[PDB]
């Protein structure tokens, strides 16, 4: 649906347990454990293998161009390997316990670019509707209780058309600058 | 052709013995809460406590809307094999469920994709209907009873024209004797579900509901009592009364109407009582006060105090 | 408008009160209740037989629609 | 002969649905009546 | 040896429609006798011995080994019922406890007045031997969680069915308020298991529940008041009343005349 | 997990094709075939993809390697993807070379494929060839001469009307 | 009523409100099964008999509205608790806007009223914020002052 994908950083670890811990609060099910990976290269591309979408491969672009392929787009990469330069510094994964919460599929694990675990991420996927930016009110107030006096103002992946599908195909783009943000620093 | 009557017997009888064979192997081999028996030729099992189901193979009571259905409901489990919608519309590619090939591709979830593959087989698809069909009947039957029982107010049922296996829709105006146009009042859309019924009421409000049947029957009495308090609300909005402090509930509603002396009202599923006051008061009869139904006799009251 | 109502609130109470007080000594109320049981009966039986017509036209077409398989 | 026979199924079926449309209208009316029965 | 051919390709021809992995079949000519194995998942055994004589080590004229395996594993289960009867006759010697004999069943009420729903229907497989129990509320993870615990050892059906009357009675307290207009809640943050509504009206006032087991099956509720002095001693004297005048639909009588009650209390204290 | 297919191709004159169709259809069980028309591209960066799109299914990729019995075998792994693939391979690098849309009907097997279809050559569709074309494609993962047996067994059946072989 | 008459009745409300697409298919006999579109925000499917609407499955647009082939599948609630809470509503708000007498504007009340439903997820309530106890947005719209206030709020 729509989604505010975001980081929130001493006690690294202990932050994930405590910010579950207010998520506790609110009441929400332990209904799985997702997990997000990201692969990177060179000419560049990444391939996110993203949970919650077994079959999906989300190949993308700094800019540009974004296919969905089903789970053997990877078999293809490996293969292809020749003419590129596969798995060429370092591949980070996030996976965390999916914690939905009545009808808000809202997440949070520790981004480990392996086995590092520097970062902390949160997913806040609204699955009801595709129309995000010009909904975007609703996402706000429901972080206000999750986080404390950081939230994300707004993702910027929204170019603001005039009939706006947003699908999921966008929020890996969000979590690529996630990423981003992280291997840049430390 | 006396040869084509011989070999359609024997045809329908191959196929008729698969069936109990799907059934057979299913409701041993599979566990969904309910303890199915295997005998000779009868699959005995208990969908509800008060059902029992003899899908029994007959060699050489019958509802024939669950007989047929296997029938058919068979065919479908042998249509999804050598199907057209297994072949890929792009000439190249693996021969899959044409809905799962772009469910892949297109990013659906975790959960539709796993709903979709979780098909119930044969015996589940049958149980869950007679585990619908006389849901259906015990909360037909009481409605149908109830409109006998109770003459006071007319329990009207509406059954929808459109009601597939697995659901059913209702339509419940309960409106008094005659009063139709000046007092409309609450109506329910009731909705039969497989396990357990699901209502609507007229205010907004949305009760789940039991199965048992005797659940139902007592939300309909219990709505019963709320109506006839409602009448009361009805007439001081069109008499010449004025309105006093209401008590929706508490299951017993109490309404108090002002008048130009006041009668205030509580009427229970089991109390039915009312007043007039006076100037300290003292209770009304209608055993001896006047005559067709509730809401005549309490207009009557009225257009004989004031 | 809210003289129109008042004013015939009062007017069918005069009536209203003369119908209970009329109710009592004739026996006119239940005569009433003679002819409305005797149309309601007789609207019943008309219903039946728009049922009936109905039903056998209904009949009929299945029929032939059997026949002719 | 696959072809006349699935004519057959579908002109029943039209036929069919008809005879359960004609019901529903007089089911619905005749369903009101029950309903209304006074005294009884 | 005639008939012992028959039974084993019968069994076999059985075999493969049916109890494809649940029975086993092992067939004997020095001893000519021939065994097959139910509820392999765990212990019965049934033997035809050459007279004609069945043994079982937990009358075959009928020579149908289907209905001959129904009688024995039927006549097991009931034995593995009585067993347990016997084992809920340890927490309460008055007890209440019904078999059906149709088919296998345990149907046993857990609390004062049942309704066939409260009773949790322990009825056993005739073909995998394995403790089935269903209930029509207690949602469905709590459900298998309980008789996968209890199927193993039968002593473990004892603690448990001591919790169920405490969620019987949870459930119960649910249902009455369903319809009156509450926001029925557990366990809640704060600022016996007990159990709170909290009223969609006046919503800054809370009524709560809390829960014990006085005699064997019934449980007794003290109904308390906790919202976030004025409207507390009327209360007490309502609690009187009550006691002086079921106890779920004295529940229901009990909240919503508070409900219409505070709102009245507190524009009395905003006009004072 | 990564499949090689078995496949061998022969063509059909227009009128030889009445009778293949019947002869087809009967042999192989099937209901009602469907005429599948697609537009294939071919993408080079040497890595040679084959992107096809149908006329409102999503744009199926598939990629042959180099030939590894009586069979035609190269190693395969074939992808789904979504809409927008081909601007996709444009900022790839990948450059397009020749694009040409086919046209026929195909006939399935309990694992094989059967599809007769002629070449269009795109610039406006033109009939490349007079003849149609038929191949066995089989897809099976860890391939194995079992598999390619069976397919002789079926190229016998169908050799009277048109004999074919791997080239 | 007759049935070139529902198609003309519904084929006029799509003129008023710009937002709204009906597709009349009419799978069964002679009982419109008329489609609603909210723009992008929701779809419905309403079954109705001679222009007498008598149900409401509110479907969102993410989730898909047929099954194996143009058959509607009117039964498939949706998947979301919001969405669900709106079907009991649009089931039970159906209800308050039939007028016995006309058929014509019983269909034009409840359009109005699901025509309020396009600022959905963007409205605060007039009695609390705009998220609620439960993980439900408003939810609710008066029949006659189209509030928000929730389904908790009165
Ligand atoms: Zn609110």
């Amino acid at each position: 649906g729509v989604t505010c994908v975001s980081q929130m950083p001493k006690s690294v670890q202990q932050t994930v347990e405590l910010l579950t811990r207010k998520l506790e609060m609110l009441g929400a099910e332990k209904q799985g454990t997702f997990c997000v990976d990201c692969e990177t290269y060179h000419t560049l591309m990444y391939v996110m293998h993203n949970s919650e979408y077994p079959l999906s491969c989300f190949a993308l672009f700094e800019n540009g161009p974004c296919l969905i392929a089903d789970t053997n787009f990877d078999v293809l990469m490996v293969k292809l390997k020749g003419f590129f330069q596969s798995a060429k510094a370092s591949k980070i994964e996030t996976r965390g316990t999916r914690y939905q919460y009545c009808d808000f599929l809202v997440k949070v694990g520790t981004v480990t670019m392996g086995p590092s675990a520097r970062g902390i991420s949160v997913e806040v996927e609204y699955g009801p509707c595709v129309v995000a930016s010009d909904c975007w009110s609703l996402l706000l107030e429901f972080l206000q209780s999750f986080l404390g006096s950081h939230t994300p103002g707004a993702p910027a992946v929204f170019g603001n058309r005039h009939d706006a599908v947003y699908g999921p195909a966008d929020t890996m783009v969000q979590y690529m600058e996630l990423f981003n943000k992280i291997r840049k620093q430390q | 052709p006396h040869w084509q009557t011989k070999l359609e017997a024997a045809q329908n009888v191959l196929l008729c013995k698969e069936i109990f064979a799907q059934l057979s192997r299913e409701a041993v081999q599979i566990k969904s809460q309910v303890p199915h028996i295997v005998v000779k030729n009868q699959i005995i099992s208990q969908p509800f406590p008060s059902l029992q189901l003899s899908i029994s193979l007959c060699h050489s009571d019958h509802l024939y809307v669950l007989e047929h259905n296997l029938h058919l409901l068979i065919r479908e489990f042998h249509k999804q094999t050598l199907s057209s919608i297994m072949m890929p519309h792009p000439a190249s590619a693996p021969f899959g469920h044409k809905r799962m090939r772009l469910s892949g591709p297109q990013a659906f979830d975790k959960n539709e994709i796993n709903s979709l593959q979780s098909s119930e087989g044969l015996l589940e698809k049958i149980i869950k209907q007679a585990k619908h069909i006389f849901l259906r009947s015990r909360a037909a039957a009481t409605i149908d009873s109830l409109a006998s029982r109770i003459e006071d107010p007319q329990i009207q049922a509406h059954w929808s024209n459109i009601n597939d296996v697995y659901e059913s829709s209702v339509k419940v105006l309960i409106t008094s004797q005659g009063y139709e146009q000046i007092c409309k009042s609450i109506q329910l859309q009731l909705n039969i579900g497989v396990e357990q019924i699901r209502v609507v009421h007229r205010d907004g409000r949305v009760i789940t509901l039991s199965y048992q049947e005797q659940e139902l029957q007592d939300f309909l009495l219990s709505q019963m009592s709320q109506h006839q308090v409602h009448a009361v609300q009805q007439l001081a909005k069109v008499m010449g009364w004025q309105v006093l402090s209401f008590s929706n509930h508490v299951n017993a509603s109490a309404i108090t109407v002002a008048s130009p002396y006041a009668i205030s009202v509580r009427n229970g599923p089991e109390s039915g009582s009312k007043i007039m006051v006076q100037f300290p008061f003292k209770e009304v009869q209608w055993n001896k006060m006047e005559g067709r139904n509730f809401v005549y006799k309490m207009e009557l009251l009225m257009s004989a105090l004031s | 408008q809210k003289f129109l109502d008042i004013a015939r609130q009062t007017e069918c109470f005069f009536l209203q009160k003369r119908l209970q007080l009329s109710v009592q000594k004739p026996e006119q109320v239940i005569k009433e209740d003679v002819s409305e049981l005797r149309n309601e009966l007789q609207r019943k039986d008309a219903l039946v037989q728009k049922h009936l017509t109905k039903l056998r036209h209904w009949q009929q077409v299945l029929e032939d629609i059997n026949v002719q398989h | 002969r696959n072809q006349q026979l699935r004519t057959l199924q579908e002109e029943c079926d039209r036929k069919l649905i008809t005879l359960r449309d004609e019901i529903s209208i007089d089911l619905y009316e005749l369903e009101e009546e029950y309903y209304s029965s006074s005294s009884s | 040896s005639l008939q012992l051919e028959v039974l084993h390709s019968q069994t076999l021809m059985l075999i493969r429609e049916r109890w494809g992995d649940l029975v086993q079949v092992e067939r004997y000519h020095a001893g000519k006798c021939l065994s097959l194995s139910v509820w392999n998942q765990q212990v019965h055994k049934v033997t035809i011995k050459i007279p004609l004589q069945i043994f079982h080590d937990p009358k075959i004229d009928h020579l149908s080994i289907e209905k001959l395996l129904i009688d024995s594993v039927h006549a097991r289960a009931h034995q593995k019922l009585q067993e347990l009867k016997a084992i809920l006759r340890g927490f309460n010697a008055n007890e209440n406890s019904s078999i059906e004999t149709a088919l296998p069943a345990l149907v046993v009420p857990i609390l004062e007045p049942c309704g066939n729903s409260e009773c949790l229907h322990i009825f056993v497989d005739l073909h995998s031997g394995m403790f089935q129990l269903m209930l029509y509320g207690l949602d469905q993870a709590t459900l298998d969680d309980m008789e996968k615990s209890v199927n193993d050892d039968m002593k473990r059906i004892i603690p448990w069915i001591q919790q169920l009357k405490f969620w019987l009675g949870q459930q119960r307290c649910k249902q009455s308020i369903k319809h009156l207009p509450t926001i029925s809640s557990e366990t809640l943050q704060l600022s016996k298991n007990k159990l709170f509504i909290k009223l969609t009206r006046l919503p800054q006032y809370y009524i709560v529940v809390e829960m014990l087991e006085v005699p064997n099956k019934p449980t007794q509720l003290s109904y308390k008041y906790y919202f976030m002095s004025p409207a507390m001693a009327l209360l007490l004297q309502q609690f009187k009343e009550n006691i002086q005048d079921a106890f779920n639909k004295v529940l229901a009588h009990f909240v919503a005349m508070c409900d219409t009650n505070m709102p009245f209390v507190g524009l009395r204290l905003e006009l004072s | 997990i990564n499949m090689m297919e078995y496949l061998l191709q022969g063509s059909v004159l227009d009128h030889s094709l009445e009778s293949l169709i019947h002869r087809l259809r009967g042999l192989c069980d099937n209901m009602e075939p469907e005429t599948f028309l697609d537009h294939e591209m071919v993408f080079l960066l040497p890595f040679v993809l084959r992107a096809r799109r149908s006329m409102g299914a999503p744009w199926h990729l598939r990629y042959l390697g180099q030939p590894e019995r009586h069979a035609l075998v190269r190693n395969c792994v074939d992808i789904a993807t979504s809409e927008n693939l081909t601007d996709f391979l444009m900022e790839m690098g990948f450059r397009m070379d020749h694009e040409f849309v086919a046209k026929g009907h195909l006939f399935r097997k309990g694992i094989m494929k059967i599809m007769v279809y002629k070449i269009f050559r795109i610039l406006s569709t033109e009939a490349l060839s007079l003849s149609y074309l038929v191949e066995l494609s089989v897809v099976a993962p860890a391939g194995q001469d079992m598999v390619s047996d069976d397919m002789k067994n079926f190229a016998e059946q169908l050799k009277p009307l048109v004999h074919l072989e791997k080239i | 009523l007759p049935p070139q008459y529902v198609d003309d009745v519904i084929s006029r409300i799509d003129r008023m409100f710009p937002e709204m697409s009906i597709h009349l298919s009419r799978p069964n006999g002679t009982s419109a099964m008329l489609l609603v579109t909210l723009g992008k925000v929701l779809k419905v499917i309403v079954v109705m008999r001679s222009l007498f609407i008598d149900r409401t499955i509110v479907k969102g647009y993410n989730e898909n509205v047929y099954t194996e082939d143009g058959k509607l599948d009117i039964w498939s609630k949706s998947n979301y608790q919001v969405f669900q809470k709106v079907t009991d509503h649009a089931t039970t708000a159906l209800l308050h806007y039939q007028l016995p007498q006309m058929p014509d504007v019983v269909v034009r009340s409840f359009m109005t009223w699901l025509r309020s439903y396009i600022k959905l997820f963007q409205a605060p309530c007039q009695r609390c914020g705009k998220f609620l106890q439960d993980g439900l947005p408003p939810t609710w719209r008066d029949f006659r002052t189209l509030e928000a206030f929730h389904d908790t709020c009165r």
